RNA sequence: CCUCCGCAUAAGCCUGCGUCAGAUCACUGACAAUUAACAGCCCAAUAUCUACAAUCAACCAACAAGUCAUUAUUACCCUCACUGUCAACCCAACAGGCAUGCUCAUAAGGAAAGGUUAAAAAAAGUAAAAGGAA
RNA sequence: CAGCUG
RNA sequence: UAUCUACUUUAUUCCUCCCUGUACGAAAGGACAAGAGAAAUAAGG
């Protein structure tokens, strides 16, 4: 009954665990994206 | 004229000052004692109080879960409010904290202030005692407080 | 004062030995630093 | 403006060195009961703050490697262990931090 | 908590937060590094050829009329050298500027607060009774 | 002109 | 971007009303003063 919020990273900090949660935040973009074109857009676009 | 004005303007906002004594007041959940400045510590000994009369409200209340949630920036110290801070604390009814001065600061010379929470796992501190009850002058006042005792 | 905007071809083109011996007043200037005593006598 | 003459060290020296500019002596200070290092009233001793402060430093590394990672606040309490020490009947259901040293004398 | 920033190439700069050591809001000495496929660095003559833009090019639509090409004979047999590759960087100022490709809020990059108090005056922002250029 | 606005 | 001098807490008025539409004048006319009011400004809260 009691609703704890989960215990995960922030999106936002400056920290490493936080950055891990944004790289998640990324691939779950990847997961939801529909078309394989829309999925190779997004596992290709960020050249470095 | 600030009469009657009674919260510290800090940080660079009412915003930012809340989000520093949010991160202070985070720091001493998880820690139990911490260092920092004076003005910043006692700013957020008045939040650090009431946070406790918030978990003392129960877990499964909606509103303490609300102003937990806000005030605890990592999670994980959510369940030690409700499980650890709130049942030690539940025969008292205030004085969770206590203050004191460590020496200024070596870096630019501020004034420090230490909070803990009471009753905590860590070493004591130093705390100012009081002068002890066998002196001349305390002695002088026992055998005072025995004669207007000896008056019935 | 961002008056200098360098690049190199410009500055060989403009001032470099080659262009210095180009003409009999580049090769009276060239004269002149070798007299003073430079160590630079062009670019 | 721009100063119309230059002052001089009559002057300068009256305005430096009046007593509104010199450091007071002040006479918070005592003797801490404890280290005999001196220290100032309505201030703790830097001295004996210094020994609590490495000791929670000791314990909290420790702590760092009983709990393993970020975002492992035990839902207990605590309870500090020198070597030579068993728990208490008190100390059942409370997280352990067994040290390496003795149990120091103002610790208790 | 910001992110109108980033990451690469270009131009520029030329070892300029690598390791070891030391002196100095709190540089000197030693050592080590950038490895070519990317990019520069090209071309045997002598003749002789090159009327019909590009624009999703399809028509349609035009005018300001356009950025791209060979053949003939002769000579020709060895082969992977040389150079660039670093950085927190340049031109200024003691604010600004900067070509191009991608990312268009970021997976990348960062911090507006030395500590305090909360006077005046000044700057900027927000709110303002009734009035609405007086 | 009407409207808004320290 | 202030160096020097100097400096930084020394109750009025209008309108109304009354007295009075009396005094005064002889008719026209028409008081003062004092009082009550309501305003406004300034001063101090
Ligand atoms: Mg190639
Ligand atoms: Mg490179
Ligand atoms: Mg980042
Ligand atoms: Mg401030
Ligand atoms: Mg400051
Ligand atoms: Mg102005
Ligand atoms: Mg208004
Ligand atoms: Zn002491």
């Amino acid at each position: 009954v009691a609703r704890y919020p989960p215990i995960v990273a922030s999106m936002t900090a400056d920290s490493k665990a936080a950055r891990l949660r944004r790289i998640e935040r990324w691939q779950a973009t990847v997961h939801a994206a529909e078309s394989v074109d829309e999925k190779l857009r997004i596992l290709t676009k960020m050249q470095f | 004229i600030s009469h009657g004005r009674v919260f510290r303007r800090m940080g660079l906002g009412p915003e930012s000052r809340i989000h520093l004594l949010r991160n202070l007041l985070t720091g001493l959940v998880r820690h139990e004692r911490i260092e920092a400045p004076w003005a910043r510590v006692d700013e957020m000994r008045g939040y650090a109080e009431k946070l406790i009369d918030y978990g003392k409200l129960g877990d499964t209340n909606e509103r303490a879960m609300r102003m937990a949630d806000f005030w605890l920036t990592e999670k994980d110290l959510i369940p030690k409010l409700f499980q650890v801070l709130a049942p030690r604390y539940k025969d008292q009814t205030g004085g969770y904290t206590r203050m004191l001065q460590i020496p200024n600061r070596s870096l630019d010379r501020a004034k420090m202030a230490v909070i803990e929470y009471k009753g905590n796992c860590l070493p004591p501190l130093p705390l100012p005692r009081r002068d002890s009850h066998l002196t001349l002058l305390n002695q002088l006042l026992q055998g005072l407080r025995q004669d207007l005792r000896q008056s019935q | 004062g961002n008056e200098y905007q360098p690049s190199n071809i410009k500055r060989k083109n403009k001032h470099g030995w080659v262009r210095r011996l180009s003409t009999p007043a580049g090769v009276q200037v060239i004269l002149r630093r070798m007299l003073k005593g430079r160590k630079s006598l062009s670019h | 403006a721009a100063p119309k003459n230059r002052r001089t060290i009559e002057v300068n020296r009256c305005r430096r060195r009046n007593p509104q500019k010199l450091i007071k002596v002040k006479n918070n200070i005592d003797v801490c009961p404890e280290c005999g290092h001196l220290k100032q009233k309505h201030v703790l001793c830097a001295y004996c703050y210094e020994k609590v402060c490495k000791e929670t430093a000791e314990i909290r590394r420790q702590i760092g490697k009983q709990e393993g990672g970020p975002f492992k606040a035990p839902t207990i309490e605590t309870v500090v262990l020198y070597t030579g020490e068993t728990p208490s009947e008190q100390d059942q259901g409370k997280r352990i931090i067994e040290r390496d040293r003795k149990r120091p004398s103002w610790f208790t």
